[PDB]
RNA sequence: CAGCUUUACAGAUCAAUGGCGGAGGGAGGUCAACAUCAAGAACUGUGGGCGCCUAUAGAACUUAUAACGAACAUGGUUCUUGCCUUUUACCAGAACCAUCCGGGUGUUGUCUCCAUAGAAACAGGUAAAGCUGUAUUUUUU
């Protein structure tokens, strides 16, 4: 029920740490209570993009870092 | 013995409550602690002499200070 | 002006059932009735001055207060030449 | 704003080129198009393909994959 | 309500450290916390499991990944306990 | 309704150990005596660092339209007034002060009326009192 306050990070690029040392860059589109990140896809770790619009699952999230201030 | 049902028995006594060990301190007759309805009875009875002015504002420019 | 001891008077009259208030944040000024610049103007020294005499009284009295007027008898008026165009011709 | 439920409803009606990564898993990816949606994150995928990672197109068909072990989706 | 999670949210603002399941420690001002420890920090140093420090402005974390959180000595005093 | 913790039971082994022990009344009284109640909003002790600063325990009573009293007198001194004219006695204000009628607590002691036990738990059971309990993404499936 406690909504993770990502409205500070809405419509901003974020370095999402995810399972197995994998990174995801991309501007934020939305989210849910499980922290599932709906985001515009960008280059995945030299570097290369997979997809246009992505939805990452919360369970697979290690972290999400403020790329943009 | 209906409206004045509680006090009637003891209202006219030398010491209002010589015993009544719950309601007063004792026979030294130092302190008291009535229940509600008897207090109500007392209040009703006191209608002639009772202060009879709840609106504390009323004493405006008539307090001791004002005097 | 008229407001003075208003709260108190109200309280007295109302038997303490009239907790009244006054305040001034609107800055709602208004003309004092009666017209400034009159010779005779009013009647009283002690009594409150009439409605149509009031403004003049306020002015002259305030001048006295502020020390502008000379003595008891005086007048607020124009300091210009041509006899004030002979007092508006 | 777009919650994941609404973005997957776009993926449901579109049925556009999806690529799936898997939970607790780096060695393999999937490539298909979203066809189903559960109240959980379970989604059935038709035209799915097993795609080992760029460290080829291996065989796979239509799959109901248990969605609690999902990572990526992108239609 | 969780009395340790109570403490965490009360600890917002202080320079708190944080290590995850990954073993990569962090340290900076806390900003946000919830029932599930959806932690945010400011001015956070991010030491990787090897020891490679990377200073950064902010971070957001998911509670499932968190291992333990270094609180200061101020929360020892008051007022959550009694 | 289940778990734990507490009490009244029956008998217990009664070790284990605790704890209520080198266990010892209550209610009152027109009953005392003692302390003490107008003060930087205000009290006292304890340690420590040099009469004081610094941490620590405590603090009944009486109060903030300020007062032990939801109450109300009196006496003195001066200063002012009044009636007057000589003083008492007085008028009613002031500033000072005192007296008195009372009050509060706290502690002792007495006086009275009631009393009057030197041991109960543990293993549980019985009954009653205090809390908790009734997998499909972040705790535990
Ligand atoms: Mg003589």
């Amino acid at each position: 029920v406690s909504t993770p306050e990502l409205k500070k990070y809405m419509d901003k690029k974020i370095l999402l740490n995810i399972n197995g040392s994998r990174k995801v860059a991309g501007i934020l589109r939305g989210y849910d209570i499980f922290l599932n990140v709906v985001l515009d896809d960008a280059m995945e770790i030299n570097n290369h993009q997979l997809g246009l619009q992505t939805v990452i699952r919360g369970n697979s999230i290690i972290s999400l870092e403020a790329l943009d201030a | 013995s209906q409206d004045d049902e509680y006090v009637k028995d003891w209202l006219y006594d030398s010491r209002p409550l010589e015993e009544d060990s719950k309601k007063v301190n004792g026979t030294s007759y130092k302190k008291w602690s009535f229940d509600l309805p008897e207090m109500s009875n007392l209040y009703r009875l006191s209608t002639p002499l009772r202060d009879e002015v709840t609106d504390k504002n009323y004493y405006y420019l008539f307090d001791k200070k004002s005097f | 002006i008229e407001s003075a001891g208003f709260e108190t008077d109200l309280r007295l009259s109302t038997n303490g059932l009239g907790m009244c208030q006054l305040y001034f944040w609107h800055k709602i000024w208004r003309k004092v009735p009666g017209d400034v610049l009159d010779k005779d103007a009013f009647i009283p020294k002690l009594k409150p001055a009439p409605i149509n005499s009031l403004s003049r009284d306020f002015v002259m009295k305030t001048r006295r207060r502020k020390g502008i007027s000379t003595g008891g008898f005086m007048s607020n008026d124009g300091p210009t030449l041509e006899k004030y165009i002979s007092a508006e011709l | 704003m777009v919650p994941p439920i609404n973005c997957i409803f776009n993926f449901l009606q579109q049925q556009t080129p999806v690529t799936i990564w898997l939970f607790e898993q780096i060695g393999i990816r999937i490539k298909g198009k979203i066809v189903g949606f559960d109240e959980f994150m379970n989604v059935v995928i038709d035209e799915a393909v097993e795609i080992p990672v760029n460290s080829k197109g291996t065989p796979l068909g239509k799959i109901l994959l248990k969605g609690d072990n999902i990572t990526l989706i992108t239609s | 309500n969780g009395i340790p999670v109570k403490l965490l949210n009360e600890a917002q603002g202080h320079i708190v450290s944080l290590e995850l399941t990954t073993g990569a420690t962090y340290r900076g001002k806390l900003v946000e916390s919830e029932d599930s420890m959806n932690v945010q920090l400011r001015d956070v140093i991010a030491t990787e499991p090897q020891g490679a420090v990377t200073h950064m402005d902010q971070i957001f974390v998911r509670g499932s990944q968190i291992k333990f959180i270094v609180v200061p000595d101020l929360l020892k005093n008051a007022p959550l306990f009694k």
